[PDB]
């Protein structure tokens, strides 16, 4: 996913958290992270505080 | 001519009113103060704050008094999903409007005076029987003139889509109990049914804390619109010194103790009402389910800056506040005749007293103190001291609504009652009466409930009763107690 | 830097505001007080109570003080049957929705300006041409723009079932007259329409009488569901005693003198409205009509018990009270013109006026004092003194509005006008100006009426004048006076 | 045995509270006054009154002190006529509620969320893509749960027929500024937003000036109804003489000073809203085009004459006066981010600061502070003295509700924020509290307000800003300054 954003947007998962978080890649300088959404994925992924 | 032998028709009587006078309306006087500033700084806690949980703060100290403080509560929208289509479904039960305990329990109630084949009837069929029966009951129980069967059927226009929602006055509610602790002992307790009490009876015109609370009127489509976003609540605390600038607390009168807010959270299964039975509830921004960790909480304190020339005074000789402390009798109640026995200490200025369905309760409707179909759970209260009438039988209303009148801003809207011993209970620098119960042998608070009160769906339902009492905290050497 | 700096930034100006300032807001300081404690204490009459009739009680002496005063009014439900159906169907008339008299009046000052057909035309058509004759006769006698008919067709959905019910404010109506007396002598009077009136100027946001005097704010369908069962009515008798814990009236200090109640009652038939005339009025629990000896009241009184020390302090010198007394001027109006001469007398703190149209009296409307089509009765008013114009000519809106905005806790819902001598007439302590009316030759309030009041049905609508006014009450050897 | 006791259970700290006691509730005192009348008299003025223009009145000196002060404001009953019948149709342009200006700016920030065929789509279909599309917009800007799409399909019912009315309490909105003036020198200025804002926090439960200055809390029906005929308004003047008895302005000690108010009025075209664009506005009795001409406006004052020893002491030495004195800062919005410099002076009890949107003061809804869709239009706001943090980062409820909790009489209805350093900022005769603008550098107000506000077609959005600050009037040889 980080690399289908071209590294603009980084998504990690904690394993010792079992949590997905994401930040502020490549465009962490000219932009500002306003939402997120998508499908089932989206939602399965950051829905549940990143579980 | 009229004007001026108006200010000569003066007699011996005239004398006591104007002789000497020490005042005029014509000239104004004002009188100087010390410098002093005010600071609002919100602090976060120093536990974590989760739903069902105790968490605690201590009070930094960014000033030489403190004054006012809220509790700043955050609280997620709400969303839900079928269960059938939610990947994890398992989430703590809510009370959900498609399971109406508290219809069903008043239902009940009126069962022994259904005629006809109630079990067979259309559901049309079945709510005619049920407002016919409510005729029957209440023209048996209360001699009570039978309403047109239109006019019993109130149809809610609930909205026809899926929705969950806080319950009524969430902010008073998630506050189960609060603690303010100087020095490892606890000064003073308040809980979310005093605060809400307090907010009926003490809370003025035009300065409702309904916003602030998240206190709807009992709006149901109200607190559905507020609970689809995320919820901003400032729940004020009424310790003895925020009701007074002269009551502020001396931090710096008390260096060597620390400052502790103590609260004890409402449940999440207890806060949220849903349309049905069968839907997840989910955090709104974060699309997963609800969840006790979902509990934000700061608390906003007002601090006082004096100027250095007080503060050194306030230091050296603090002395000694007038506080008000409150006191709790819980009780279940299970009969229609009961006593309360109030072990309560120091001299008390006033009492509330209030009930509970189990229904209501069971309902998530945690603030309606209502009885069966909505009426007065109370018939009549005494009040005896040593088992001597300090209060002979009086009826309900007398209690709620005149006690109310003589002593208290405001008449409660629920079936709150009232006694005061003092003339101005809500003047928290003038004593104006109190009765000491530390010297009584026995206070007993003796009620008539409603018939069928505390029977059947209804068996235990809750009693409270609420002291406000006298106390004296002392300020010495940079010690408080 | 900053806050320290603000403190030395002071100047000759700062040294009138603090310079040895008496007051800190970081300390409070309290007062002590001697020992009281407060009981309620509900007594019968000493004569029968009925409709129509006066009955009075001698107060008892169970405290040393005598503080709040409630006439406790016990109502009973009611219920109807059809006159065809009733055993003994001969009872008092009562005022009836069939035939609204209030409706008619209005009706007929619009009947010159009716165009067509009246007489012969169907309901619906002749609601329609009294709408259409409304706008012409408010365009022609006020200037009006013309309302759209379908807006001044407002159908107030009264219920297709029969009913009767208390009329409004049913505790403050059943009150014709009370006098307190003492020794005998009438110390001070008061009325139903100015207990009324005092409750719209003085009633408090919040602590508004409306349950514990049976007021809906004109809602027949809350009076209808009230009037059903047994109805109880706290009423407060708003003495000069009540008004303030030192003015309570020094019982100990009046040993010799009898304190009476004595309570002119309004008749039945005044008391009750019905959905139409051929129906019976009866009990709602005992199943017979409606009678005068169905009117029960008590009185509830709260007692101070002093300390010894203060309780003998008190009989050998219980000194004067300043008192406030009420004054009436009751008049027939059968003009627009007219003017009322006020034969008051004393220091005059403040007084109020209403008219009451004789068409909504009919109609058992007794608190609503607007004019026809329920506009403001009065245009303008003066005050005159001696001829010469203390006020000058001013519209019904200052008297209404300003005089309430400027003198009072609350302006009236109801055409109630005011107008204040005294700076803070509800300050029941602190005399704050006053006209004496004992030394005026002639007191004078010219009033200009709307158009057509007090013409043909209504010939002998009411004006309300009532005054309050200061007077001193002496205790001296165990007697008052 | 028990209510003895308890008078005899005293110890150490009950000395505090009641050795030596100095006041009983068992007898009342009361203190004798000087002797003074009060007098209500109305003043033309000296000027034109006119819509858009300046009109001054010098104050008549008609006692010895001047306490209350109304604007009474005489607006003409409004009737409408299509353009295409009238025999001149040229007038200026009025809002219009078939061009709903704010709806339409409104939409313009839901059209990027707009899915499929808007242009083509049929008035119900645009309605409900219009409702959807506010569903994406707010998911996506605030993470709201989407709201049922008829839920937001609010109809108001608009009436079916032609009208025009005065828009919201226009006794405030006609009234640009006001300057009270003594020997040519502006003692006060007061402005159109400033008295709605003081009304919201100061306004009393019960004593709102609704009536008095056509306010009908955003009701359209009831401001139709009331424009359709003569109204008659007593605005209120709240200078400082007007709050206390003891401030009331001492005519006899500026004997050498005119007094004089200065009102500039607004514009006609911002003071009506019609139903439709192509409709005349006339005078409803006149039957002419609505003209600039048609306001009338006049000066009622409250005198008070005093006694002659009491006249002849003030005119010796009427001395100072503590007031509370007025000032705007009042900028233009573009962004999101603003930061408002206040160059405020003197002391400073309070400030008020609140938004309007462009499109809400083109739709002529000039006291709608609310943002985009009704919307709170602040996020946070953050208080700067010295580029140092005052008051850190809060949230828009905090400067709405908790300082309007803390310090003021009610809780403003609109978006209406405040902050005070004043523990009592409504107490006209005690200070409690002030900073001392005319000692720091810089004060900034930077607030972040919603998403898009000040952008499109809301660029040049209002803030306002207001503070109280106390100065001392002074009296000398029958001058004032």
């Amino acid at each position: 996913i980080t690399n289908a954003m071209n590294s603009a947007i980084i998504f990690n998962h904690d394993d010792p958290a079992a949590r997905t978080r994401m930040y502020p890649g490549t465009c962490s300088n000219t932009h500002v992270i306003e939402s997120v959404s998508g499908d089932s994925l989206a939602k399965a992924l950051l829905g549940y505080d990143g579980v | 001519a009229g004007s001026l032998t108006q200010l000569l028709a003066t007699g011996s009587m005239d004398a006591a009113l104007t002789q000497n006078a020490t005042r005029t309306f014509w000239k104004s006087s004002y009188q100087k103060h010390s410098l002093f500033a005010l600071e609002s700084i919100n602090q976060p806690f120093t536990t974590q704050v989760q739903f069902g949980a105790e968490s605690h703060i201590t009070v930094n100290r960014q000033g030489d008094l403190l004054s006012w403080m809220y509790l700043k509560i955050v609280l997620p929208g709400l969303k839900v999903q079928n269960q059938a289509d939610t990947v994890q479904p398992t989430q703590q039960s809510f009370a959900s409007l498609d399971n109406d305990v508290a219809a069903q329990a008043d239902v009940s109630h009126v069962l022994p005076y259904i005629e006809g084949a109630y079990t067979e009837a259309s559901l049309n069929t079945k709510e005619q029987l049920i407002a016919e029966a409510k005729n029957s009951y209440e023209a048996a129980k209360y001699n009570a003139a039978p309403l047109p069967v239109a006019a019993q059927m109130q149809s809610t226009e609930m909205p026809d889509f899926d929705y969950a929602y806080w319950t009524e006055a969430i902010g008073f509610h998630l506050i189960k109990r609060a603690e303010f602790k100087v020095g490892g002992a606890t000064i003073d307790t308040i809980w979310s049914e005093l605060l809400f009490a307090m907010e009926e009876l003490m809370g003025r015109a035009g300065r409702r804390l309904t916003e602030t609370i998240g206190r709807t009127l009992r709006r149901p489509t109200e607190l559905m619109k507020a609970s689809r976003q995320e919820q901003i609540l400032y729940v004020p605390l009424p310790w003895y010194f925020t009701k007074h600038p002269s009551l502020a607390f001396p931090l710096v009168a008390a260096t060597y103790h620390n400052i502790q807010l103590w609260v004890q959270w409402a449940q999440l299964n207890s806060c949220i009402i849903k349309s049905r039975s069968n839907l997840v509830v989910l955090h709104a921004e974060r699309n997963v389910p609800i969840s006790d960790d979902h509990l934000r909480a700061s608390l906003e304190c007002t601090y006082v800056h004096l100027e250095a020339a007080e503060r050194d005074a306030l230091t050296a000789n603090a002395g000694t506040q007038l506080i008000v402390q409150h006191q709790a009798h819980l009780q279940q109640v299970s009969s229609n005749n009961v006593t309360a026995r109030l072990n309560f200490n120091f001299p008390v200025l006033e009492f509330y007293y209030f009930l509970r369905r189990k229904a209501n309760k069971d309902a998530g409707d945690h603030f309606n103190f209502s009885g069966i179909g909505g009426r007065d759970p109370v018939v009549s209260a005494e009040l005896l001291f040593n088992n001597t009438a300090r209060v002979t039988q009086k009826p309900a209303v007398w209690w709620r609504a005149v006690q109310a009148l003589q002593f208290h801003s405001s008449a409660p809207l629920t079936n709150i009652y009232s006694y005061s011993f003092s003339l101005s209970p809500e003047d928290p620098i003038t004593p104006s009466g109190s009765a000491n119960f530390s010297r009584l042998d026995s206070v007993e608070l003796a009620l008539t409930l409603q018939d069928d009160f505390g029977a059947a769906h209804d068996a235990n339902s809750e009693l409270f009763v609420f002291a406000r009492s006298y106390n004296i905290l002392k300020f010495t050497n940079g010690l408080a107690g």
